[PDB]
């Protein structure tokens, strides 16, 4: 509750307690090299 | 009947949407918490 008087009421812990965030940031992502001729043909000469 | 030969895909349509559904609810939640303050004030009229 907030003071009508000069004095400001206060809220201060008197205990601590440890804790751990734990965040993940992707930072890549998996590179992947196609052969166009070998997906779209399957090694077939008429295809090609 | 028509419908029913194509299989998947409105399955697929629906799936992604419900995954996006509950992934803006993961976000309003987390932006929501941060939001709250662990200790306040009561609102009075005049306040300020």
């Amino acid at each position: 509750d907030q003071l009508n008087s000069s004095y400001f009421k206060l809220s201060i812990p008197t205990n601590f307690s440890f804790g751990v965030t734990q965040e993940y940031i992707q930072t890549t992502i998996q590179k992947v090299t196609v052969d166009c001729k070998q997906y779209v043909c399957n090694g077939f000469q008429k295809c090609e | 009947q028509l419908l029913r030969e194509y299989g998947q895909f409105c399955s697929k349509i629906n799936q992604a949407l419900h995954g996006a559904n509950l992934r803006q609810d993961d976000s309003v939640r987390n932006l929501f918490a941060s939001v709250k303050s662990s200790q306040s004030s009561p609102i009075i009229p005049g306040f300020g």
